[PDB]
RNA sequence: UAGCGGGCGUGGAUCCCUGGAUGUCCGAAUGGGGGAACCCGGCCGGCGGGAACGCCGGUCACCGCGCUUUUUGCGCGGGGGGAACCUGGGGAACUGAAACAUCUCAGUACCCAGAGGAGAGGAAAGAGAAAUCGACUCCCUGAGUAGCGGCGAGCGAAAGGGGACCAGCCUAAACCGUCCGGCUUGUCCGGGCGGGGUCGUGGGGCCCUCGGCAACCGAAUCCCCAGCCUAGCCGAAGCUGUUGGGAAGCAGCGCCAGAGAGGGUGAAAGCCCCGUAGGCGAAAGGUGGGGGGAUAGGUGAGGGUACCCGAGUACCCCGUGGUUCGUGGAGCCAUGGGGGAAUCUGGGCGGACCACCGCCUAAGGCUAAGUACUCCGGGUGACCGAUAGCGCACCAGUACCGUGAGGGAAAGGUGAAAAGAACCCCGGGAGGGGAGUGAAAUAGAGCCUGAAACCGUGGGCUUACAAGCAGUCACGGCCCCGCAAGGGGUUGUGGCGUGCCUAUUGAAGCAUGAGCCGGCGACUCACGGUCGUGGGCGAGCUUAAGCCGUUGAGGCGGAGGCGUAGGGAAACCGAG
């Protein structure tokens, strides 16, 4: 009984105002080594999901 | 305790199912299978002997027993409900409007 | 709230509310209460919600 | 609980309540033994002729504490049990992590010791950011937040705010007197007793100056009482007709109601009975601060000096436990090992450490209420109604099963009333047939109702040249219903036709399950989510525990929650 929010999700997720859900793009702290700089400098944008936002949502709610 | 009910050993009318209206004094009070005998309901016990001496016993046709509720005390008129009423001491019951 | 004044409306609308104060059947004795009732017109013809 | 056979009661029995008496033997079992309910004794006294024997009454277990001269004694107490609740000492695994070891399950299950109508906790060496709060416990909230986490599974606080309850106390030490023991006579060494003392505006001791107190407070201890508990009592109002086996139904007139809750009476009763509303009651036991009374205790201001303020403790380190905290920057609380102080210029704490600013006074104990539970009594159910409801409505923790721990059933109903069927008849009996009772006997005694499977008797249609998932369609014959057109039962020939469920690409399948009937039998609830939908209100909406009502009446209660601003890891900024 009561729904606990998922830490592990809170921990690396957000919900935008509209209902999104956002998160950093993966791959870049270790296969780093000389990729193109332009794609780390795209790796720092973080990013919307899809249908997993349905997913995730659910794991918070109090949040 | 409890077990006391309407009256004892003296006159009373039988407003019960059969024998309504009839009216005598009744012989003996059961109280705990809650019923009294009169004179109503006399039926026949076709059997022999009631008990395993003698020898003849009789149909005696003797009254039985009823439930206590269907009889009703009785003064100077026609069924009277029973009042309880104290005097300088004991305490004696006074009919619907009369006494005893 | 609502519903509470709702019904007291309704029974209202309906003409069935009587407010009173000459209550002369005081002493809490059914047959006075019942005498004041007749004189109310409360013949007992209808069930009454007693406040 | 009837019967045989005898008794008692208005000189007030039975029965109910309180207290008392008697209470074999076993059981903590306690003189000793023992295979519980048996066996055998010591001492004092009694009974029989009573020395031998036996019976009767009393007494004799063990441990702890205190007096008792070590001795023997004397007194007070402990021992065992209890459904659940409680505390402490120990303490799993399946399981979850879709494997598994950290982790989870969980300090759960269980074992053990103890406590009591409760138990625990409890008057800050606290909280933690307000220069704020002010014992403890309980509920709501804060909050699934802060955090914890093979940062996986998952785990998960506190401050604060709203409530219930409300309460505060006693000592150790410095100091003085006394008693006994000790030496090397000292306001001295130890022990016991009394006085003194008890807190963080730090307090107390001892000295100087003021009352040299009437007073003011006052119990959690006693005493009286009210009230209440353990039996009870009073209690309003109805008759007639009618149907019936039986009124309480139907009808006619009438009444009570602080009582029209419920139950019973031959059916369906406010007024017949037991009650209900409303009132009354204790000699005796139990309870009893709610009221009253008493006692135990309890308290003022400055100055001086530095006597005291709980030790193998604080403190540090090694090993761990607790907390939201899993070694993490790891404090705090607790402590198994090693080292080891100080008495306010003293110590602990505010999350490593240092400084600053503040909080609190460890190493002695006690404390009501609010809280938990339900063996027991009572009240009430949009709770069951005999395969249900407790395992048990009934002679059940029984029968029966098992060496044992343990397992554990089935089984309720005549009728209003036994009026339980005299008597006759067939029969060894059982059981029937009459007679009889009853409204009813196909209510006849494991007897209301009496379904289905299953067995049988009688009647109608049908069958011995016939090939079948048993039926369906058509026509014909026979039998039966209605004046009739028609309908019911049956089945001769003809046509057609691969059971039901399950599982499968596919089943009549030689794949699964089912002997048949009856009854039991499987998508629920709680909390939290997310949509949809019916309404209330709207930049607002809504209360939680609780309090006041009520006894199937609701109101109060804004603490708190969601919404009105987003973006950023954050500092921060802001319609950006
Ligand atoms: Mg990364
Ligand atoms: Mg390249
Ligand atoms: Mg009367
Ligand atoms: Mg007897
Ligand atoms: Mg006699
Ligand atoms: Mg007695
Ligand atoms: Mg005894
Ligand atoms: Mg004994
Ligand atoms: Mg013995
Ligand atoms: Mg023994
Ligand atoms: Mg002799
Ligand atoms: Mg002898
Ligand atoms: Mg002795
Ligand atoms: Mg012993
Ligand atoms: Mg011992
Ligand atoms: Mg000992
Ligand atoms: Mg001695
Ligand atoms: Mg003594
Ligand atoms: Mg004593
Ligand atoms: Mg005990
Ligand atoms: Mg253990
Ligand atoms: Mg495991
Ligand atoms: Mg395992
Ligand atoms: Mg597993
Ligand atoms: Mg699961
Ligand atoms: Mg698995
Ligand atoms: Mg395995
Ligand atoms: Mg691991
Ligand atoms: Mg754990
Ligand atoms: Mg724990
Ligand atoms: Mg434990
Ligand atoms: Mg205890
Ligand atoms: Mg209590
Ligand atoms: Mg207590
Ligand atoms: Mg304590
Ligand atoms: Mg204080
Ligand atoms: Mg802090
Ligand atoms: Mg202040
Ligand atoms: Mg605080
Ligand atoms: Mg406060
Ligand atoms: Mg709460
Ligand atoms: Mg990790
Ligand atoms: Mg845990
Ligand atoms: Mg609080
Ligand atoms: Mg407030
Ligand atoms: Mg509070
Ligand atoms: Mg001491
Ligand atoms: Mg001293
Ligand atoms: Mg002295
Ligand atoms: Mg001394
Ligand atoms: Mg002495
Ligand atoms: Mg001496
Ligand atoms: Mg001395
Ligand atoms: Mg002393
Ligand atoms: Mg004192
Ligand atoms: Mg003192
Ligand atoms: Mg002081
Ligand atoms: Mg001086
Ligand atoms: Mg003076
Ligand atoms: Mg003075
Ligand atoms: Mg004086
Ligand atoms: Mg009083
Ligand atoms: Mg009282
Ligand atoms: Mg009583
Ligand atoms: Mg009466
Ligand atoms: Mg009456
Ligand atoms: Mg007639
Ligand atoms: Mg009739
Ligand atoms: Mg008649
Ligand atoms: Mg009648
Ligand atoms: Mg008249
Ligand atoms: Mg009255
Ligand atoms: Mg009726
Ligand atoms: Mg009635
Ligand atoms: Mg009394
Ligand atoms: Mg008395
Ligand atoms: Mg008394
Ligand atoms: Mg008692
Ligand atoms: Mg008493
Ligand atoms: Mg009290
Ligand atoms: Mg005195
Ligand atoms: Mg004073
Ligand atoms: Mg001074
Ligand atoms: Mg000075
Ligand atoms: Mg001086
Ligand atoms: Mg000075
Ligand atoms: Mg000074
Ligand atoms: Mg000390
Ligand atoms: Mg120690
Ligand atoms: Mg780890
Ligand atoms: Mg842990
Ligand atoms: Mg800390
Ligand atoms: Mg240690
Ligand atoms: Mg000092
Ligand atoms: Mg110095
Ligand atoms: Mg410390
Ligand atoms: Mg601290
Ligand atoms: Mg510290
Ligand atoms: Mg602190
Ligand atoms: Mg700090
Ligand atoms: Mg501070
Ligand atoms: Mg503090
Ligand atoms: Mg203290
Ligand atoms: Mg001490
Ligand atoms: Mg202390
Ligand atoms: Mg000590
Ligand atoms: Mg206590
Ligand atoms: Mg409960
Ligand atoms: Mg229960
Ligand atoms: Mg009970
Ligand atoms: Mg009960
Ligand atoms: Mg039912
Ligand atoms: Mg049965
Ligand atoms: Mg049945
Ligand atoms: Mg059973
Ligand atoms: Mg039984
Ligand atoms: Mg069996
Ligand atoms: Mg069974
Ligand atoms: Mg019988
Ligand atoms: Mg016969
Ligand atoms: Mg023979
Ligand atoms: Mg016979
Ligand atoms: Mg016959
Ligand atoms: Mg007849
Ligand atoms: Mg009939
Ligand atoms: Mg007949
Ligand atoms: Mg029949
Ligand atoms: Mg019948
Ligand atoms: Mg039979
Ligand atoms: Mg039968
Ligand atoms: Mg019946
Ligand atoms: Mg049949
Ligand atoms: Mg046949
Ligand atoms: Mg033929
Ligand atoms: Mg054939
Ligand atoms: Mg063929
Ligand atoms: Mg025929
Ligand atoms: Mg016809
Ligand atoms: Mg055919
Ligand atoms: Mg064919
Ligand atoms: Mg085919
Ligand atoms: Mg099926
Ligand atoms: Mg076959
Ligand atoms: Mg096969
Ligand atoms: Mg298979
Ligand atoms: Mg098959
Ligand atoms: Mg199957
Ligand atoms: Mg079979
Ligand atoms: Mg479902
Ligand atoms: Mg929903
Ligand atoms: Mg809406
Ligand atoms: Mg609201
Ligand atoms: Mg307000
Ligand atoms: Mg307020
Ligand atoms: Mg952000």
């Amino acid at each position: 009984p009561k729904m606990k929010t998922h830490k592990g999700a809170k921990k690396r997720v957000k919900i935008t105002a509209s209902g999104k859900v956002v998160a950093m793009k993966t791959g870049k702290r270790h296969l780093n080594w000389q990729k193109s700089g332009k794609e780390i400098r795209q790796k720092g944008r973080k990013f919307v999901l899809a249908k997993p936002e349905a997913e995730r949502i659910k794991l918070l709610l109090p949040y | 305790r409890v077990k006391m009910h309407v009256k004892k050993g003296d006159t009373v009318l039988v407003a019960s199912g059969k024998y309504k209206g009839r009216v005598g004094k009744v012989k003996e009070v059961l109280p705990k299978k809650y019923a009294v005998i009169v004179e109503g309901v006399n039926i026949v016990k076709k059997a022999v002997r009631v008990s395993p001496k003698y020898p003849q016993g009789g149909f005696i046709e003797k009254e039985a027993p009823l439930h206590a509720s269907k009889v009703r005390p009785i003064c100077p008129a026609c069924g009277k409900p029973t009042r309880v009423r104290k005097k300088f001491l004991e305490n004696g019951k006074k009919i619907r409007v009369c006494a005893k | 709230k609502k519903g509470l004044a709702m019904a007291v409306a309704d029974r209202a609308r309906e003409g069935k509310l009587l407010l009173v104060e000459a209550f002369a059947g005081v002493n809490g004795k059914t047959k006075e209460f019942l005498a004041w009732a007749k004189e109310a017109g409360l013949d007992g013809s209808e069930s009454v919600l007693l406040v």
